[PDB]
């Protein structure tokens, strides 16, 4: 049987998100892409460096906002800019969010040598697409 | 006022710290998205449009005749013989190379000049007079 | 802090091959010709063979940058077939989708 | 009721040197999504009409690069997975521009280039015969 | 007690407002700012598409909310002061090649990333018809033998492509220089030419 | 297999376009290809193949001791390494090991 | 026949952005741009408005502290063109020798204590000190009042 990126059915008590409920054969039919850049286009270059930056960002943000991320990130590149769009929870205090936004935006700008901006969208609870 | 002040003299600490107080009166937080882009562009973080792939890269102000015409550096070599033919091929490829600078192309040539000065005794057995 | 020692040995090889790249280039030019004397070409055969082994570019291996896997590596992403699919199957690689036709 | 009584506009000085001419300006944008290109076309075409520029649009054929990989971590050769990257094109052929007009239009659309969309701008400049070419010296 | 979120500011918006002021530049989809009941997603059995609140699919879209027709027309009205007028004389292409017989091509590449470099930007192409040059029978016959496959007899166009030097200004100079030494050598007559 | 006029004309075109002038065999034309291109070892895909794992691992190790990054993986293996001390399965002293 | 070619127009690299910003106005339904456009993160009261920017400014200082304390992690430069404003700053003196040029480097970094304690050593040795160098030390001392400038952390 196939296993990649599939959430196995259960009794019915397990909540899943939209992206987590669709398998790889829906990535261009019912889902989009979590990262958007030009590396993988025909005739373009530096697709390998853009991938290592993505892998590091998803981990930097998972450990920098522990227990706060409601769903996967959405990385966007428009020229020199790098826009990180995240959906976070409302448990943490806003004072601590503004601290981490300025700490991460700055640390990542000096690391990758690019202007970085972070966009948060708070939700009360993790959105549920269905129950498996 | 005075026609010519002491422009050569550099501002003192009192003048450098007073100019930082005049840049704070007009200091205000970013009011819109456009202003952020403007601030970044002035600092140098954001690219200047329209896009130029050669931005910030001038190869030491070198003209095309410094990359393609390298037989000016072959004046310390035999004018005729195998060394000339060989060194006429090195400079032909060095002329077709857009990945090197003129400062790097001369290094290659100077290395051969010094290399043939150490092999003089070996070039005499083959009847080759290098300097 | 690399994945394994096999990876670490390749990092050193790519560093030593970058320092001697020009010296090896200039010497090979003498060998790859029928113009210069055989006596001189024989001396260049010994000078480039006396350079350290790790300076030779053929001793470099394109391993995966995440798992250090020597085989099954895609050169465009520098990843192994197993890691590439893990990111592509989760929609983390821009433009990559599954093929059907 | 609150509105800036006066507005400041960026200074545009006129130079003495002559301006550059462009017989054609070919803009080729790539992307993985077609609706993002159909939407970028509508924006780039409408921005040309308001600036007084001639523009023609055509859609070059797409390119699909495929490749296959093993399905399992160990053995099971027969069973593999195939992937593809789809590259869609959209060419915007402008005509009869100047250096300044193209400098403005390009900056306007390059900045608003959406995510996952590249661009190849081919500029066809008009020049005159050099002085040395007018007559022979020999 | 716990801090509660304020209601979305879409309710305070009026219908006859100025949208460009809300989305002046490119920005991600903010459901608390976009006053549209837009939905996205594949519905479950006897269900409806997911709402915009918390939807990641709408965040993945590169929206065009900052480029509404109202803004475009308003943006370009302020950009007409940077533009120049095209010579009315040069109406057609046949008249452009009579005063400007040379055409220089050069390509610029725009790609995401921290580096803007691209080695494909150094290339320069120079095209010119031989009918616009002051050549005679001999010079023209000799020029076509030097350039080789760079000349197309069907179109009578000489194409010079230069990608030797790092920068694009150098290759431009190289191409003009090549056109010059070709023109003059073509006019020059040598002794060996007699043995044709 | 060329006429004298064609040979002396081709030799001239080569001089103009900066190509090889002297008659050279295929073996010796590799010297032109060795210096007209950048060697494989100096290409950026070769010497910058790997990302510097020292920086990534040393940076995030420091950020964890500073309290700014939470590594769920170190916490896992730090809890296991703490339960093996209570069970007696502790790493021995170097040199003074079980063997001698 | 002669065709009149138009004159070339020039402008600054930010001129096209200032013309587009002149086409918009303040959004009445929104809070200042600097804040996060989100109901839970929007400042309700005036105290939040000021305490929310002081916390975001505090994260920028915590990152600069880490960037200047461990420069080696951020030295790798991949940007083209180079961005000088995104590279670690070096506040420590590099010329460890005692000379006239080694004191000038400690005056440009505003090292009051090190420069004065090192000026005595240079003066004790008897080496001639230029009057343009001793005048540059007075300015550093007359301004701060023989006290060290403020720093992120000691
Ligand atoms: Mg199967
Ligand atoms: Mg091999």
């Amino acid at each position: 049987k196939n296993r990649a990126a599939r959430v196995r059915v259960s009794k019915g008590d397990k909540p899943v998100t939209y992206e987590e409920a669709h398998a790889p054969h829906y990535i261009a039919h019912r889902k989009g892409w979590l990262s958007l850049h030009t590396g993988n286009l025909d005739g373009e270059d530096h697709a390998a460096e853009r991938t290592v930056e993505d892998v590091f960002l998803r981990k930097f943000m998972w450990g920098t906002f522990p227990g706060c991320l409601a769903d996967q990130l959405v990385l966007k590149r428009r020229g020199n800019q790098l826009e990180i769009c995240a959906v976070v929870l409302r448990q943490l205090s806003p004072h601590k969010y503004y601290f981490l936004v300025g700490y991460s935006e700055t640390l990542l700008s000096y690391f990758y040598k690019c202007p970085v901006r972070l966009h948060l969208q708070t939700v009360p609870s993790k959105v549920v697409y269905k129950y498996l | 006022t005075k026609e010519a002040p002491e422009t050569d003299t550099s501002p003192s600490l009192w003048d450098v710290e007073f100019a930082k107080q005049l840049a704070t009166v007009n200091e205000q937080p970013l009011q819109n998205g456009f202003e952020e882009l403007i601030q970044w562009t002035k600092e140098g973080k954001l690219w200047e449009f329209p896009i130029n792939n050669e931005a910030g890269f001038d190869d030491d102000g070198s003209e095309f005749h410094e990359h393609i015409f390298l037989e000016k550096h072959l004046e310390s070599f035999p004018k005729q013989g195998p060394i000339r033919h060989f060194m006429e091929l090195v400079t032909c490829g060095l002329s077709k190379n857009p990945y090197l600078s003129v400062k790097q192309k001369v290094e290659h040539i100077e290395w051969f000049r010094n290399y043939f000065n150490e092999k003089k005794d070996i070039l005499k057995e083959s009847n080759i007079q290098f300097n | 802090h690399y994945v394994d020692w096999r990876m670490w040995r390749d990092v050193k090889r790519r560093k030593m091959a970058y320092e001697y790249a020009d010296e090896r280039l200039r010497i090979n030019s003498l060998r790859k010709n029928t113009i210069l004397p055989k006596i001189l070409q024989d001396v260049a055969d010994e000078e480039i063979a006396a350079l350290p082994r790790d300076s030779c570019p053929v001793r470099i291996r394109n391993r995966c940058v995440m798992t250090s896997r020597p085989r099954g590596v895609k050169r465009r992403w520098r990843l192994s077939r197993i890691v590439f699919r893990h990111l592509a199957d989760h929609g983390q690689l821009s433009g990559i989708q599954r093929a059907t036709w | 009721v609150d509105v800036p009584k006066d507005l400041t506009k960026p200074v545009v000085t006129i130079s003495d040197e002559p301006d550059i001419l462009y017989k054609r300006l070919s803009v080729l944008v790539k992307g993985h999504d077609k609706a993002v290109l159909d939407s970028y076309e509508y924006f780039a075409v409408l921005a040309a009409k308001e600036l007084g520029i001639s523009i023609k649009v055509h859609e070059p054929p797409r390119k699909i690069e495929r490749f296959t990989l093993l399905q399992s971590v160990h053995i099971y050769k027969k069973h593999r997975v195939q992937y593809e990257m789809r590259t869609l094109y959209r060419c915007l052929e402008l005509e009869h521009l100047t250096g300044s007009t193209a400098d403005v239009y390009l900056e306007y659309i390059q900045r608003n280039l959406p995510e996952g969309v590249a661009m190849e701008v081919t500029k066809t400049q008009l020049e005159q015969l050099p002085e040395h070419i007018k007559e022979p010296i020999w | 007690p716990r801090r509660k979120a304020l209601p979305p500011r879409t309710e305070k918006m009026a219908v006859d407002q100025d949208w460009p002021s809300v989305y002046p530049v490119a920005a991600p989809f903010k459901p608390s700012a976009v006053p549209l009941p837009v939905r996205m997603g594949y519905p479950v059995k006897k269900g409806v598409p997911m709402a915009k609140e918390g939807n990641l699919e709408l965040l993945k879209i590169p929206n065009f909310l900052h480029l509404t027709p109202v803004a475009i027309k308003k943006h370009c009205e302020a950009l007409k002061d940077f533009c120049t007028e095209w010579p009315a004389a040069l109406d057609s292409d046949e008249k452009c090649e009579k005063h400007f017989p040379i055409e220089i091509d050069s390509t610029d590449y725009v790609s995401s990333g921290p580096s803007v470099r691209n080695p494909r930007a150094r290339v320069v192409v120079l095209r010119v018809k031989l009918s616009s040059l002051n050549l005679d029978d001999h010079a023209k016959k000799k020029l076509i033998k030097l350039v080789g496959e760079r000349y197309c007899k069907t179109t009578d166009v000489l194409t010079i492509k230069t990608d030797r030097c790092p920068l694009r200004r150098q290759n431009y100079d190289y191409a003009v220089y090549l056109l010059t030494v070709l023109y003059h050598e073509s006019w020059n007559t040598e002794e060996w030419e007699k043995s044709k | 297999s060329l006429s004298e006029y064609a040979f002396r004309m081709s030799r001239l075109s080569a001089r103009l376009f900066g190509e090889v002038t002297r008659p050279t065999n295929s073996k010796s034309m590799k010297v032109v290809k060795l210096f007209s291109e950048l060697p494989l070892a100096k290409k950026k895909e070769t010497y910058d193949w790997y990302p510097n794992h020292h920086t990534y691992a040393e940076l995030m190790q420091t950020l964890r001791f500073l309290g700014l990054y939470r590594d769920e993986h170190q916490d896992f293996m730090d809890e296991q390494k703490r339960l093996k001390k209570l069970r007696g399965k502790e790493k021995p002293k170097k040199g003074e090991g079980k063997r001698a | 026949e002669e065709v009149v070619i138009p004159k070339k127009k020039t402008w600054d690299k930010v001129a096209v952005l200032q013309a587009l910003a002149s086409t918009v106005n303040r959004d009445t339904t929104a809070v200042p741009y600097v804040f996060q456009d989100d109901p839970y993160l929007m400042p309700a009261s005036s105290l939040e408005s000021r305490s929310f920017l002081l916390a975001k400014k505090s994260g920028e200082n915590v990152a600069k502290f880490i960037i200047n304390s461990y420069p080696k992690y951020f030295q790798k430069d991949i940007a083209e063109p180079h961005i000088p404003c995104l590279m670690p700053e070096y506040f420590e003196p590099q010329i460890k020798d005692i000379s006239e040029a080694a004191l000038k480097e400690r005056i440009e970094l505003r090292k009051v204590k090190a420069s004065v304690d090192m000026f005595d050593q240079l003066l004790q040795a008897g080496t001639t000190v230029s009057l343009e160098t001793t005048n540059s030390l007075l300015d550093l001392l007359c301004y701060y009042g023989d006290q060290e400038p403020s720093t992120d952390y000691h």
